[PDB]
């Protein structure tokens, strides 16, 4: 009676920790693999993080400066 | 690094005009009208290529 009114199956509890246990083992790999792409990207600079700004080309002036010489 | 190339003095003979700034001054408005043609090949081709050594012809 107490089993069947208070607690349920052993598969219940099974099932959950394999899903819980799966969804760790998922984040951990995700911040290991977080972790490298931050440091490769830090240290090369070629991808969309770390892109600290440069002077911008559209400022220049293409045009003749009263010295054939620039 | 690199070496600097520059044209001998032979390049650079030419006869010189040997008139003064108010000589000059008093035909420039002729001077012009008249020699405008090499002036300004001279002078497109000073600001295209860039070098003063592209342009003693
Ligand atoms: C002859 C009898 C001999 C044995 C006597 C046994 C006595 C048992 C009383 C002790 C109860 C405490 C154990 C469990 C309580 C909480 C556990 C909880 O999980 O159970 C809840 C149910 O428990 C009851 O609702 C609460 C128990 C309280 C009753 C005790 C009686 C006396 C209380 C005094 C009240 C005061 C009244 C006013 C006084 C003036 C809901 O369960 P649930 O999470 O869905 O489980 C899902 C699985 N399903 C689908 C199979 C159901």
């Amino acid at each position: 009676w107490i089993a069947r009114t208070f607690y349920d199956g052993p598969e219940k509890n099974y099932e959950k920790t394999m899903a819980i246990l799966q969804i760790e083992a998922e984040k951990a790999e995700l911040r290991l693999k977080e972790l490298e792409v931050r440091r490769l990207m830090r240290a090369r600079g070629d991808g969309p993080w770390y892109q600290y700004p440069t002077i911008d080309k559209a400022l220049i002036d293409h045009s003749p400066k009263t010295t054939p010489d620039n | 690094p690199g070496i600097v190339e520059l044209p001998t003095l032979e390049d650079l003979k030419v006869q010189e005009v040997k008139v003064s700034s108010s000589v000059l001054k008093a035909a420039a408005h002729h001077y012009g009208a008249q020699c405008d043609k090499p002036n300004k090949e001279f002078m497109l081709c000073r600001w295209e290529e860039k070098d003063p050594r592209r342009c003693l012809e």
